[PDB]
DNA sequence: CAGTCCTTTT
DNA sequence: TGCCAAGCGCACCTAATTTCCAAAAGGACTG
RNA sequence: UAAUUUCUACUCUUGUAGAUGGAAAUUAGGUGCGCUUGGCA
C-alpha cells in the first residue's frame, strides 16, 4: 500500500517526518522462526475484540494479509495479476468492503 | 369583473403528439415485399452526401456577392452611438429603422437591386437568386450562371436520385432562406453582418483609439503583431481599426484572419505560441507597472467576430493529423514504444538522474517556468520552493535590510533559473529524497508500460484504459525531463545538457501520440437513429384534406375506441388509385375522418384570385376587370382598385394598419379595409371549397378595426372534420391486396391492461376527436404529420433470471425510499447472493422492505430491442384564438389591480438547494416554504451531482461522456408540476430572479419549461368543459416568441433583481451597507471607527451596541442609504438559546473564513477579550470608542473593525455543519435580533428560504406599485435603492 | 395534345 | 493538495433561434 | 435494481405517477484533456 506523504493531510498528526513516501506492507501470513527456534506467525496483529457499539475486554489475533484475500476472493477482485485493488474495492462504494 | 377561468381562449398554441404505429393484417409484409424501408433509408443517406454539395452553391454565390460589398457605416455607428448615451424609445427605433437600411442595402447585393453595382452584374444576380429554392438547384443552371465549376459523376447519380422528388427537399429550401433573408432573424448573413459582428468590430475601434491615446507605445506593438503573423499586408494597424475596412471583413477567410489577429497562432504542442493583440495585452496588464494600471483601467479585450452563416472555418494553427482505426492507432504506438526500447531512453534517464547525485549542482538549473510544478510534486505547496528560496536569499543580504532590498529578491525570483543545490540548501535534504522518490515512481511506470503488451483493439473500455496509461506513463517522463533548464545562457554541466537534450527528442512524440490517441479514443460511435418514411409518395401526409388524399397518401380511422392511421404507397406495379365508398352507419366497419380545411385566408384567398397570373397578366396591360368563373359557382369580379390594393408600388398596403401608422389617412385605412373584407366574403361566397361554410357569424366588413381582427375570426369557420363508415370488407381487402397499409396509432394508454390516468398527450388527441370538439374546434389536426422507421438500439436481456427476487425502491410506506448505501446490500441479500453479514442498518430496515418474484419475464429497454414505427402529428389549441394574444400583459394587471389578494409564489436558486420556494400572502406573511431538492421522496440535487461528476471522470478517463439532459428534464417536470398546483391553488403571481442582473442552467431550463407549461396549461382531472380542461386551457404567460424578447413580465410571471434579498434581515430590512474593499490600511479603518457616534456595553443585557447614522462614512458606503437614518448595530451576548424543535444553538455566532474549511467565532466574547487584554474599562457602560482611538493600537483598531466586520455578516455558511442561517445584527421594533435558527416557522428558516422570501416580495413591491398607478403599465425594474426603501419603511 | 402527378405558391 | 489571465488544438454535450406545420395554382412530364 | 412515443421517478396493478413541440437548418456556448506566455507575496 503506498501512501505519499505529502498526500491525506487531513487525517496527519502533522508529523511529515523526513520522508516522502512509505511502501505500507501487508505482510504474508507465513511461519517464521526466531534464533531460539520457535515459530511464530509473520504480519500477525493483535486487537481488541469489540462487542456491539464500544465494549473491549479481551483480544484477539488477527492475520491483515489472509483477511484482505478473504475480502477480494468474495468480491471476486482478481489480485494474483499484480493490479491496482483500490479503484476495485470503492468503485461500487459497497460500506463493508 | 375578470376572473381567473377568464385565462383562457387569447392565443393559438402549437404542439407535436408523438405515437408508435402498429401494423395491422398483412401490412409489414408488403411494405417488406415492396422494399420501402430500405428505399427511404437511402433516399435519407442520398440526402446527407447531397446536402453539403448543395450548400457549396449558396456558400459561393454568397461570398461572390460579399466580396463586392462597399458600405459607408458611419449612420449605424451613429444610431448605436445615440440609442446607448439617451435610452428613449425614439432612439431605440432609430437603430431598429438604421439597423433594417443596413440589412437591405447587403439583401441587394443578393437580389441584384443594388446601385453600387453595375446593370449586368444586377441582372446575373437576380437571375441566379431566382433559382435558389426550388429544383434548379438540381439540374445545374444555376451552377451554369454561377461558375465555370463543374460535378463529379457519383454527384450527379446523387442529383438525380432524387428526381420526381425534390419536394423532399422543401424544408431544407425554407432553411436556405433563413440564410440570405434581411428580416431581423439569427440564421441569416445580412443580420449577423449588421446586428451582431459590427457593433463587435465597431466596438474594437473605440477600444484601438483610446488605447493607444492613452498609451502611444502600443501602436507599434500591435502593427508588430501583424507582421509576425503576416496577415493584412496592405492595411496598417489604424486602417484594419477603421469602419472603411470592415467592407473587408464578411467573408469567412477574412473574418478568422481578423480573429487570428486577436487570437494568435499556434504550432505544434511544445513550441512556443505567437501572441495575439489580447495576449500582449494581458501580459502587460500583469506587469503591474505603471503601463498596467492604464491598461487595466481601459477596456483591454478586443471581441472576435463571429462566423458568416454556412462558411467553414479556417486556421492558421496547427492541425495534428488523425488516427483513422483502432488498428493504426495500436501499430503506430506500437512501434514508438520499440523504437523507445531499442533507444535505450529509459536506461540513459536512469543513469542521467543518478549523474545528479555525485555532480556539481550548481551546475543543474531548474527552469524558472517549472518551479512551481516541481514545488507542487515534491512539497506540501505550489510555493513551498519559492517561499523557501525566497526566504533564504533574504537572509543572504547585506547591510540593513530595507524593503527595496526585499523587493529586489522577490523580483530576482520571477526570472531567474535556480540552480538544484540552491534549490536544495533552501527547501532540504527532504526535497533530496522527494526528488529521488519522483523519480523512481516515473521511471517505474514508464518501464512497466514499455514492458506491458498493447490490447488487440480499443473496443472496450478496459482496451482504451491500457492505451491510456501507458500514454500517461510517458508523458510523465516527458514532463520530468522538461523540468531541467537546459538552454546555454545557464553554465549547465555539457555533458548533462547534451545528454538530456537527446532522451527529450527521443520522447517528444509522446505529446503527439497522447493527443492523436486521445482525439481518436474520446469519440462517440455511430448510434442508430429514425429516419423519415415516405412510401413511395413525396407529399407524404403534407395534409389531411379530402382534395389531397389522392396525393398525400394519408387518412384516419376510428373503430371501437381504437385509431388507425391509413397510408396509401405507391407500389411497383401498375394500380388504380384507392376509392373508399361510404355505407350506412349500421354496418360493421371503420369510421373515416373527413378532413375539410381552407388553409389561412390571409394567402390562400389572393392565391386562388388577386394573384393569378391572368390576373397580373391582365391588369399589366388592362384597367378592365376581369370576372373568374374557374372554381366559382358565379363569377368573381376583380377590379383594378382591388388588385391594386393587394399588388401596390408602396411598401404598406393601404389596408394593413402600418399604412395608417406611416400617413394620417385613418379615412383610406377603413374605406381600403372595408372594401378588401368586402372581397374576401365575395370570394368565400363563391369559391367552391367555401360557397357552403356559413359565414353569418362574421360581422359587417365596416366594424373590423384591424385586417388581423378579421382573419382571426374567418380562419375558424374555415376548417370542419366529420366522419363516415367504410365497411370492413373494403378496409380488410386493401391491406390484403396492399393498397392499404394499416397502422394502430398507439402508445401505453391503449394496453389491455391499461388503468390509470392516461398521458396529457393521450388527452388531448381524444379531446380533439371528442364529440364536443367536433361540434365546436378547440383542439385542430394539423398537416405535415410524418411517419419514421427507428431500428432496434439495444439487445435483448431480462432484468431477472429463474427466481430473481426484486426489491421495492420503497418501504410498505409507499413514501420512504431505501437509501442508496443500501440497497445494493438488501438486493443481494433477499436473493441469497450477499457474501457477509448484513449490516445493522440493512437489518433494521429488513422488516419493512417489499419483494416481488419475476413469474413475467420483462425486459430492460424492451422499446429499443425491435424495430418500431413512429408518427409524429401537430395539433392546435385554443383555435377560436387569434394565432398571437394582444395586451395579455394588461389583462393580467387588469385582474391583479382587482384582486388584491393575490398571493405571491417567489422562486430562488440557492446556494444549498437547487431552488427554493416561498409562498406569501398579500400581506407579505409566508404560508409556505421549502426547498425543492427532493420531490416524491427522491433526492434529485444528489442524484445530479453525482451524474456530473460521473461525466467529468468520464471525460478525463476517456469513457463515454453521456447526457444529464434527460435527468434534468425528470427532476424539473416534477418542480413544474408544483409549482403549477401552487399557483392554481393559490390563484397566485409567480416571481423569479432576471439572472441578467455556475447552477444557472437548471433554473434557465426551468424559466423556460415553466412558461412554455403556462402558455397552454391543462389539469389531467379538471372536466374537457372546465376551465383547465383539455377544451379550455389555461393560458397564464404571455405567448413566448424568444428570451430575446422577453420583458419583466409574462402575465402571471414577474421578474425581479437578485441583490439584497437573501443577505437582508426579515424583521427590518437591514443590510451591511459598506464596502470592505475600501477598508484595507490602518488609515482607512481609523477613519471608519470614527465614524461610529458609540459603542457601549450593557450590562443588561450582555450585549455591546455600536450606533451608526446612515450620513456618515460615506466614502465607505456603497450610495444606498435605504430609508433608515441611523442603526444600532448590537453585538450579541454568545449565549444559549433553543429553537422551536428544542435544539440549542450561540446567539450571535458567526462563521468567517479560514481556507484551510471555516471557523466559528463568537463576537462579543471576542469583544470583552480585546477590551480586557487592552485594560479597556468597558462594564460602566461609557464610549469605548475614543479610548481605542486616542490608544491608537493598529492591532486593537483591526481587530474592532475584523468584529464590526463579522458582525455586519449575516449570512453563515458551513457545508459541513449544514449551518446556513441568517443572524440580524439589529433589533426589531419589538426589540429582537432575527434569528433563522430559532426555526420559527412564520419566518425564513434558513438563509436559501430568506431569499425566497425577498424574491416575492419584490413581486409585491410591483403588485402595490401597479395598484397606485394609474395605467395597466408595469414598472421597469427594481433599484436596489428602491427596493432597500420600501421593505425599510414597510417593516419598521 | 390531355391527363397525371410532382413542384411551387400565397 | 493550485489556482488564475490571455490564447491555440481535439473530443462531445447543451441551448437559443429561425422556417414549416397547406390546398391548390402551376407546369414538367409522358404516352 | 424492470415494462414507456419519449423522459424522470416508480412497481397494488402484464403496468403506476408526473411531464413531454416536432422536424429541419443554423449559430453560440459549456465541460474535459493537451499546449503557450505570464500572474500570485
Ligand atoms: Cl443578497
Ligand atoms: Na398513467
Amino acid at each position: 500500500l503506498h501512501f505519499k506523504m505529502n498526500r491525506n493531510l487531513s487525517f496527519q498528526r502533522g508529523l511529515p517526518g523526513f520522508m516522502p513516501a512509505w511502501d505500507i506492507v501487508f505482510e504474508k501470513n507465513e511461519t517464521q522462526f526466531d534464533a531460539k527456534g520457535t515459530p511464530f506467525i509473520a504480519g500477525k496483529r493483535i486487537v481488541p475484540v469489540i462487542e456491539n457499539h464500544r465494549f473491549t475486554g479481551r483480544y484477539r489475533d488477527l492475520y491483515p494479509a489472509n483477511e484482505l484475500i478473504a475480502l477480494l476472493e468474495e468480491k471476486g477482485i482478481v489480485f494474483r495479476d499484480g493490479s491496482n485493488i483500490l479503484p476495485k474495492l470503492l468503485e461500487n462504494d459497497d460500506s463493508h468492503a | 369583473m375578470t376572473q381567473f377561468e377568464g385565462f383562457t381562449n387569447l392565443y393559438q398554441v402549437s404542439k407535436t403528439l408523438r405515437f408508435e404505429l402498429i401494423p395491422q393484417g398483412k401490412t409489414l409484409k408488403h411494405i417488406q415485399e415492396q422494399g420501402f424501408i430500405e428505399e427511404d433509408k437511402a433516399r435519407n443517406d442520398h440526402y446527407k452526401e447531397l446536402k453539403p454539395i448543395i450548400d457549396r452553391i449558396y456558400k459561393t454565390y454568397a461570398d461572390q456577392c460579399l466580396q463586392l460589398v462597399q458600405l459607408d457605416w458611419e449612420n449605424l455607428s451613429a444610431a448605436i452611438d445615440s440609442y446607448r448615451k439617451e435610452k428613449t424609445e425614439e432612439t431605440r427605433n432609430a437603430l431598429i429603422e438604421e439597423q433594417a437600411t443596413y440589412r437591405n442595402a447587403i439583401h441587394d447585393y443578393f437580389i441584384g437591386r443594388t446601385d453600387n453595382l453595375t446593370d449586368a452584374i444586377n441582372k446575373r444576380h437576380a437571375e441566379i437568386y431566382k433559382g435558389l429554392f426550388k429544383a434548379e438547384l438540381f439540374n445545374g443552371k444555376v451552377l451554369k450562371q454561377l461558375g465555370t465549376v463543374t460535378t463529379t459523376e457519383h454527384e450527379n447519380a446523387l442529383l438525380r436520385s432524387f428526381d420526381k422528388f425534390t419536394t423532399y427537399f422543401s424544408g431544407f429550401y425554407e432553411n436556405r432562406k433563413n440564410v440570405f433573408s434581411a428580416e431581423d432573424i439569427s440564421t441569416a448573413i445580412p443580420h449577423r453582418i449588421v446586428q451582431d459582428n459590427f457593433p463587435k468590430f465597431k466596438e474594437n475601434c473605440h477600444i484601438f483609439t483610446r488605447l493607444i491615446t492613452a498609451v502611444p507605445s502600443l501602436r507599434e506593438h500591435f502593427e508588430n503583431v501583424k507582421k509576425a503573423i503576416g496577415i493584412f499586408v496592405s492595411t496598417s494597424i489604424e486602417e484594419v481599426f477603421s469602419f472603411p475596412f470592415y467592407n473587408q471583413l464578411l467573408t469567412q477567410t477574412q473574418i478568422d484572419l481578423y480573429n487570428q489577429l486577436l487570437g494568435g497562432i499556434s504550432r505544434e504542442a511544445g513550441t512556443e505560441k505567437i501572441k495575439g493583440l489580447n495576449e500582449v495585452l494581458n501580459l502587460a496588464i500583469q506587469k503591474n507597472d505603471e503601463t498596467a494600471h492604464i491598461i487595466a483601467s481601459l477596456p483591454h479585450r478586443f471581441i472576435p467576430l463571429f462566423k458568416q452563416i454556412l462558411s467553414d472555418r479556417n486556421t492558421l494553427s496547427f492541425i495534428l493529423e488523425e488516427f483513422k482505426s483502432d488498428e493504426e492507432v495500436i501499430q503506430s504506438f506500437c512501434k514508438y514504444k520499440t523504437l523507445l526500447r531499442n533507444e535505450n531512453v529509459l536506461e540513459t534517464a536512469e543513469a542521467l538522474f543518478n549523474e545528479l547525485n555525485s555532480i556539481d549542482l550548481t551546475h543543474i538549473f531548474i527552469s524558472h517556468k517549472k518551479l512551481e510544478t516541481i514545488s507542487s510534486a515534491l512539497c506540501d505547496h505550489w510555493d513551498t520552493l519559492r517561499n523557501a528560496l525566497y526566504e533564504r536569499r533574504i537572509s543572504e543580504l547585506t547591510g540593513k535590510i530595507t524593503k527595496s532590498a526585499k523587493e529586489k529578491v522577490q523580483r530576482s525570483l520571477k526570472h531567474e533559473d535556480i540552480n538544484l543545490q540552491e534549490i536544495i540548501s533552501a527547501a532540504g535534504k527532504e526535497l533530496s529524497e522527494a526528488f529521488k522518490q519522483k523519480t523512481s515512481e516515473i521511471l517505474s511506470h514508464a518501464h512497466a508500460a514499455l514492458d506491458q503488451p498493447l490490447p488487440t483493439t480499443l473496443k472496450k473500455q478496459e482496451e482504451k484504459e491500457i492505451l491510456k496509461s501507458q500514454l500517461d506513463s510517458l508523458l510523465g517522463l516527458y514532463h520530468l525531463l522538461d523540468w531541467f533548464a537546459v538552454d546555454e545562457s545557464n553554465e549547465v554541466d555539457p555533458e548533462f545538457s547534451a545528454r538530456l537534450t537527446g532522451i527529450k527528442l527521443e520522447m517528444e512524440p509522446s505529446l503527439s501520440f497522447y493527443n492523436k490517441a486521445r482525439n481518436y479514443a474520446t469519440k462517440k460511435p455511430y448510434s442508430v437513429e429514425k429516419f423519415k418514411l415516405n412510401f413511395q409518395r413525396p407529399t407524404l401526409a403534407s395534409g389531411w384534406d379530402v382534395n389531397k388524399e389522392k396525393n398525400n397518401g394519408a387518412i384516419l380511422f376510428v373503430k371501437n375506441g381504437l385509431y388507425y392511421l391509413g397510408i396509401m404507397p405507391k407500389q411497383k406495379g401498375r394500380y388504380k388509385a384507392l376509392s373508399f365508398e361510404p355505407t350506412e352507419k349500421t354496418s360493421e366497419g371503420f369510421d373515416k375522418m373527413y378532413y375539410d380545411y381552407f388553409p389561412d385566408a390571409a394567402k390562400m384567398i389572393p392565391k386562388c384570385s388577386t394573384q393569378l397570373k391572368a390576373v397580373t397578366a391582365h391588369f399589366q396591360t388592362h384597367t378592365t376587370p376581369i370576372l373568374l368563373s374557374n372554381n366559382f359557382i358565379e363569377p368573381l369580379e376583380i377590379t383594378k382598385e382591388i388588385y391594386d390594393l393587394n399588388n401596390p408600388e408602396k411598401e404598406p398596403k393601404k389596408f394593413q394598419t402600418a399604412y395608417a401608422k406611416k400617413t394620417g389617412d385613418q379615412k383610406g385605412y377603413r374605406e381600403a379595409l372595408c372594401k378588401w373584407i368586402d372581397f374576401t366574403r365575395d370570394f368565400l361566397s363563391k369559391y367552391t371549397k367555401t360557397t357552403s361554410i356559413d359565414l353569418s357569424s362574421l360581422r359587417p366588413s365596416s366594424q373590423y378595426k384591424d385586417l388581423g381582427e378579421y382573419y382571426a375570426e374567418l380562419n375558424p369557420l374555415l376548417y370542419h372534420i366529420s366522419f363516415q363508415r367504410i365497411a370492413e370488407k373494403e378496409i380488410m381487402d386493401a391491406v390484403e391486396t396492399g393498397k392499404l397499409y394499416l397502422f394502430q396509432i398507439y402508445n401505453k394508454d391503449f394496453a389491455k391492461g391499461h388503468h390509470g390516468k392516461p398521458n396529457l398527450h393521450t388527452l388531448y388527441w381524444t379531446g380533439l376527436f371528442s364529440p364536443e370538439n367536433l361540434a365546436k374546434t378547440s383542439i385542430k389536426l394539423n398537416g405535415q404529420a410524418e411517419l419514421f422507421y427507428r431500428p432496434k438500439s439495444r439487445m435483448k436481456r431480462m432484468a431477472h433470471r429463474l427466481g430473481e427476487k426484486m426489491l421495492n425502491k420503497k418501504l410498505k410506506d409507499q413514501k420512504t425510499p431505501i437509501p442508496d448505501t443500501l440497497y445494493q446490500e438488501l438486493y443481494d441479500y433477499v436473493n441469497h447472493r450477499l457474501s457477509h453479514d448484513l449490516s445493522d442498518e440493512a437489518r433494521a430496515l429488513l422488516p419493512n422492505v417489499i419483494t416481488k418474484e419475476v413469474s413475467h419475464e420483462i425486459i430492460k429497454d424492451r422499446r429499443f430491442t425491435s424495430d418500431k414505427f413512429l408518427f409524429h402529428v401537430p395539433i392546435t389549441l385554443n383555435y377560436q384564438a387569434a394565432n398571437s394574444p394582444s395586451k395579455f400583459n394588461q389583462r393580467v394587471n387588469a385582474y391583479l389591480k382587482e384582486h388584491p389578494e393575490t398571493p405571491i409564489i417567489g422562486i430562488d436558486r440557492g446556494e444549498r438547494n437547487l431552488i427554493y420556494i416561498t409562498v406569501i400572502d398579500s400581506t407579505g406573511k409566508i404560508l409556505e416554504q421549502r426547498s425543492l431538492n427532493t420531490i416524491q421522496q427522491f433526492d434529485y440535487q444528489k442524484k445530479l451531482d453525482n451524474r456530473e461528476k460521473e461525466r467529468v471522470a468520464a471525460r478525463q478517463a476517456w469513457s463515454v461522456v453521456g447526457t444529464i439532459k434527460d435527468l434534468k428534464q425528470g427532476y424539473l417536470s416534477q418542480v413544474i408540476h408544483e409549482i403549477v398546483d401552487l399557483m392554481i391553488h393559490y390563484q397566485a403571481v409567480v416571481v423569479l430572479e432576471n439572472l441578467n442582473f455556475a447552477e444557472k442552467a437548471v433554473y434557465q431550463q426551468f424559466e423556460k419549461m415553466l412558461i412554455d407549461k403556462l402558455n397552454c396549461l391543462v389539469l389531467k382531472d379538471y372536466p374537457a368543459e372546465k376551465v383547465g380542461g383539455v377544451l379550455n386551457p389555461y393560458q397564464l404567460t404571455d405567448q413566448f416568441t424568444s428570451f430575446a424578447k422577453m420583458g419583466t413580465q409574462s402575465g402571471f410571471l414577474f421578474y425581479v433583481p437578485a441583490p439584497y434579498t437573501s443577505k437582508i434581515d426579515p424583521l427590518t430590512g437591514f443590510v451591511d451597507p459598506f464596502v470592505w474593499k475600501t477598508i484595507k490600511n490602518h488609515e482607512s479603518r481609523k477613519h471608519f471607527l470614527e465614524g461610529f457616534d458609540f459603542l457601549h456595553y450593557d450590562v443588561k443585557t450582555g450585549d455591546f451596541i455600536l450606533h451608526f447614522k446612515m450620513n456618515r462614512n460615506l466614502s465607505f458606503q456603497r450610495g444606498l442609504p435605504g430609508f433608515m437614518p441611523a442603526w444600532d448595530i448590537v453585538f450579541e451576548k454568545n449565549e444559549t438559546q433553543f429553537d422551536a424543535k428544542g435544539t440549542p444553538f450561540i446567539a450571535g455566532k458567526r462563521i468567517v473564513p479560514v481556507i484551510e474549511r471555516y471557523r466559528d467565532l463568537y463576537p462579543a466574547n471576542e469583544l470583552i477579550a480585546l477590551l480586557e487584554e487592552k485594560g479597556i474599562v468597558f462594564r460602566d457602560g461609557s464610549n469605548i470608542l475614543p479610548k481605542l482611538l486616542e490608544n491608537d493600537d493598529s492591532h486593537a483598531i483591526d481587530t474592532m473593525v475584523a468584529l464590526i466586520r463579522s458582525v455586519l455578516q449575516m449570512r453563515n455558511s458551513n457545508a459541513a455543519t449544514g449551518e446556513d442561517y441568517i443572524n440580524s445584527p439589529v433589533r426589531d421594533l419589538n426589540g429582537v435580533c432575527f434569528d433563522s435558527r430559532f426555526q420559527n416557522p412564520e419566518w425564513p428558516m434558513d438563509a436559501d428560504a430568506n431569499g425566497a422570501y425577498h424574491i416575492a416580495l419584490k413581486g409585491q413591491l410591483l403588485l402595490n406599485h401597479l395598484k397606485e398607478s394609474k395605467d395597466l403599465k408595469l414598472q421597469n425594474g427594481i433599484s436596489n435603492q428602491d427596493w432597500l426603501a420600501y421593505i425599510q419603511e414597510l417593516r419598521n
